[PDB]
């Protein structure tokens, strides 16, 4: 039901921004907006800064190609993560076994390399 | 007098920025500094200012001219910030105006950066960090003004200022941007000028209104010799570029305005004391920058005025560009112009 | 990091022409204006001729009617001249340079030569 | 502007009952006269007790926090000046004794008086003494205090750059503090004959 | 006896060395472990870079440069610095090593 209102953006951002997002895009889309975001219960690490922050997931419905473009720029403007999620539940379970694999077998490859550079 | 009650909240403020100027790089150790033989050299004898270890974090391999004026800058940058966080009220709402006008040239800077489609991830390397605004890598987004007001500077403290930006044509290229830029920076002088005439207490209000004075001369002289690169830029267009609170307003700057040649701005000029031999002989820039430490060094000479926020900004800012010349005739081993800094201290 | 000089005048019989030149460096005619200024004796300095950027030339020709512009880009230097000089012309002769430095409005580029003096 | 309007307010309707008092032929009645002959002589020099100290305090604490601010803010880069300035704000801290010496001389003229001489001369003379003595005592103090105060917070930004200026500059602060003096010394004149209340 | 230097200062003596430079390093460790010197400055008018010894101040600090970044690595892998010998070599006892 997350995806209940490809027709759509997905991403994550960060919660200082999510609001930014929001407020702007009313505007853009001139009130024509069908906003939705969930929390995610961890600070995440932006490594690259070496510091962590609370971390939201979002989507947001639309068809207009030139819409979509604009959307998608103003997203990564902000800093945040757009992701390809199939729209049909069997294609995210297909999705997401995919990603399982990988991240399950990208943990040990960091094994490795952490457990060299600690020792 | 005010100075009696300046120091309630202002007295501990007043007391680290001193603490600043008296750590200003005085006329005699810029000679120390010229003597150096390599980057490296500078380094070591900078280690003996009061700039410190600064940047003892950098490797002697990695040292250039380039990243000695990003570190030096850094510092600044620190220093004022902390400054600001410890202010409150109108001193806070004071130095919150000084920032205006440096997001204004990050603004302008952002904008020409997707005329010319380079990249946010690059352009945002070399945007002036104290004008940094949350939404600032949005102006990526759109071409037309009216989209960038509408979607982001609508939000900023900038918005009053786009009251002459919307009579732009549809399509936007660079020289619209400086037009666009030059207009925020008369309605932003002329609003802190009124700022300070309001809120700013005697004799700091004085003072204030004598160095956004002096700025508002600066630009109006720049403006009108530059405009003339165009095959013509109209005088209804200059007008709205020219801003009203200089010495030059509004006895030479009509003329300024009016001016369709050199010789008609030097025979505008010519009339004002202050600027009367500027043109005549020597270099412009100079001249400016040498007027301006001469106004800082005086302002510093009152007391209980938080005008001394703004001497000493400007003030470390020729420091960081002193630094920047020598240590380029250092990089670059030419030293026949070396000496050209200027050093009022 | 332009030096402007000038070259040429010195003394010369009335009735003949004249010729001046000025050289220019570091720096090349696109966004240059240019311009002489005379100074006599009279010790106020006034400009008789000029070259602008886009090629357009303003003169004193009320009273300097017989001075003329040329164009020099091709050879990044200046070489300009007069006809039937009169003893008034006397004067130091100080070629000048604007140059656009760039489009940021900060303060431009701005030159003055050394003089030439002229006698008749 | 609020407070400014009733400040005019207040001088209109003042002007306005004079008038009426006035015309009405019992301009008599506004007799400052009697309300100093029957106001207690007790009010006066008490209430003359109570302000010397309480504002010669105010001007010790206006002129401290005055240069203390600006010693700990110029202090931050060098902390030399933290002590060897301290003797500018020891000039603050000294005008409240001057207060207090005051209150110990004024507080051993206050006995209980007999009935029928309350509004003697001697008493009433008394109580008008000690209550503009101890006004001139602690205005004058309230005065000195923030001068020196004001020179004390400069000479210590002078100090933070060098010492050669510090011990110039801290001259200027004694023809400051002598004015507290000046105050106090005025002050026991004016007590000086005055015979506690009988 | 040695002076009971509380009612007054102690009596200074103002000193020169001849240091043979071949051992100057050498000696100067032990003026170092000895404690009892405060040395003046000959050379005060000299700038910081043009000091002779420089370029062996130069790779020392580099080196303490490269020694606060591994102990930054440590702090951010969170590995807790060793507990080192403070006693190494008598800490000023005034004692020769």
């Amino acid at each position: 039901e997350f995806f209940l209102k490809v027709n759509y953006v997905t991403g994550v951002i960060a919660r200082d921004k999510v609001a930014t997002l929001e407020q702007i895009l009313w505007r853009v889309l001139r009130g024509n907006l069908f906003f939705k975001t969930v929390e995610i219960e961890q600070p995440v690490y932006d490594v690259k800064t070496r510091e962590y922050k609370h971390k939201n997931a979002f989507i947001v419905f639309s068809h207009g190609d030139l819409i979509i473009k604009r959307i998608r720029k103003i997203a990564e403007s902000l800093d945040a993560n757009l992701y390809d999620v199939d729209s049909s539940n069997e294609g995210r379970s297909q999705q997401l076994a995919k990603v399982n694999k990988n991240l399950s077998d990208l943990y040990t490859v960091l094994k490795t390399t952490s457990t060299t550079l600690e020792s | 007098m005010e100075g009696v009650y300046f120091n309630i909240d202002n007295g501990f403020i007043e007391g680290v920025v001193r603490g600043y100027r008296n750590g200003l790089l005085s006329n005699n150790q810029y000679i120390n500094l010229t003597q150096c033989d390599t980057l490296e050299d500078l380094k070591l004898q900078l280690s003996s200012t009061d700039y410190g270890n600064f940047l003892s974090s950098v490797s002697s391999e990695s040292l250039t001219t380039s990243l000695i004026q990003e570190y030096a800058s850094s510092k600044l940058y620190h220093e004022f910030n902390y400054i600001r966080d410890q202010s409150s009220g109108s001193t806070r709402k004071f130095m919150d105006y000084i920032t205006y006008g440096y997001m204004i040239d990050n603004v302008a800077l952002m904008i020409t950066g997707t005329i010319h489609d380079r990249d946010k991830g690059e352009i945002l390397q070399r945007c002036h960090p104290l004008g940094w605004f949350d939404t600032l890598p949005t102006l990526s987004v759109a071409t037309d003004l009216e989209s960038l007001y509408e979607t982001v500077l609508v939000d900023t403290p900038l918005a009053p200022y786009f009251k002459n930006c919307f009579d732009t044509a549809e399509e936007l290229d660079d020289m619209n941007i400086e037009i666009i830029r030059n207009k925020l920076y008369k309605a932003y002088l002329e609003d802190f000028y009124n700022f300070v005439t309001e809120e700013i207490p005697e004799p700091a209000k004085e003072c204030m209104q004598t160095l956004l004075g002096f700025e508002a001369d600066r630009r109006s002289i720049n403006i009108a010799l530059n405009s003339l690169q165009s095959s013509d830029i109209d005088p209804d267009l200059k007008s709205d570029l020219l801003p009203n609170i200089g010495k030059l307003y509004p006895l030479a700057t009509f003329h300024l305005a009016q001016a369709q040649d050199f010789e008609g701005v030097r025979a505008a000029l010519a009339n004002v004391y202050e600027y009367r031999g500027f043109l005549e002989t020597g270099n412009l820039e100079d001249h400016f920058y040498q007027l301006e430490m001469e106004l800082c060094r005086d302002a510093f000479t009152q007391q209980f005025a938080i005008s001394t926020v703004w001497a000493w900004m400007k003030s470390k800012e020729q420091e960081v560009r002193n630094i920047t010349w020598i240590a380029e005739c250092i990089a670059q081993n030419q030293r026949e112009r070396i000496n050209n800094y200027i050093s009022v201290y | 990091q332009v030096q402007l000089q000038e070259s040429g005048g010195g003394l010369v019989q009335a009735g003949g022409s004249l010729r001046l030149s000025c050289a220019v460096s570091g720096s090349i005619f696109s966004g240059n204006a240019m311009d002489w200024y005379r100074q006599a004796p009279g010790k106020q300095r006034e400009l008789v001729a000029s070259l602008t950027s886009t090629g357009s030339t303003n003169y004193a020709d009320s009273v300097k009617g017989r001075f003329t512009i040329t164009r020099d880009n091709a050879k990044n230097t200046v070489y300009l001249q007069m006809n039937s000089l009169k003893p008034e012309d006397t004067a130091v002769y100080y070629c000048h340079a604007l140059i656009y430095r760039s489009r940021l409005d900060l303060a431009p580029g701005n030159y003055w030569g050394q003089g030439t003096q002229v006698t008749v | 502007s609020f407070s400014h309007f009733l400040y005019y307010l207040v001088l209109i309707v003042v002007i306005v009952y004079g008038l009426y008092k006035l015309f009405t032929g019992h301009g008599s009645d506004i007799n400052f006269g009697k309300f100093l002959l029957r106001t207690s002589p007790y009010m006066w020099a008490n209430l003359g007790i109570a302000l010397c100290v309480g504002l010669s305090v105010v001007g010790a604490a206006w002129g401290i926090f005055i240069t203390g601010s600006s010693m700990i803010g110029a202090g931050v880069r060098a902390p030399r000046i933290t002590t060897k300035n301290l003797i500018s704000i020891i000039f603050c801290e000294v005008v409240a004794i001057y207060g207090l010496i005051i209150a110990i001389v004024f507080s051993s003229k206050l006995t209980v008086a007999t009935a029928e001489n309350m509004y003697s001369k001697s008493n009433l003379y008394t109580g008008y003494s000690l209550f503009w003595a101890g006004i001139t005592v602690g205005a004058s103090n309230l005065i000195c205090g923030i001068a020196v105060g004001i020179t004390g917070a400069t000479a210590a930004i002078s100090d933070a750059a060098d010492s050669a200026l510090f011990v110039k500059i801290l001259v200027i602060e004694i023809f400051g503090s002598i004015l507290g003096l000046l105050g106090l010394i005025v002050g026991l004149l004016m007590a000086g004959k005055a015979s506690e209340f009988q | 006896e040695k002076e009971e230097a509380i009612f007054r200062s102690a009596e200074m003596a103002l000193v020169q060395f001849y240091i043979p430079q071949e051992i100057s390093r050498d000696s100067a460790y032990t003026l170092g472990q000895l404690g009892l010197v405060q040395f003046r400055d000959l050379n005060s008018k000299v700038r910081a870079f043009q000091r002779t010894f420089v370029n062996e101040i130069r790779r020392l600090d580099n080196v303490e440069r490269q020694y606060r970044y591994f102990y930054s690595l440590l702090k951010k892998h969170d590995i807790k610095l060793y507990e080192g010998d403070t006693d190494k070599y008598l800490d000023g006892s005034g004692e020769l090593y």
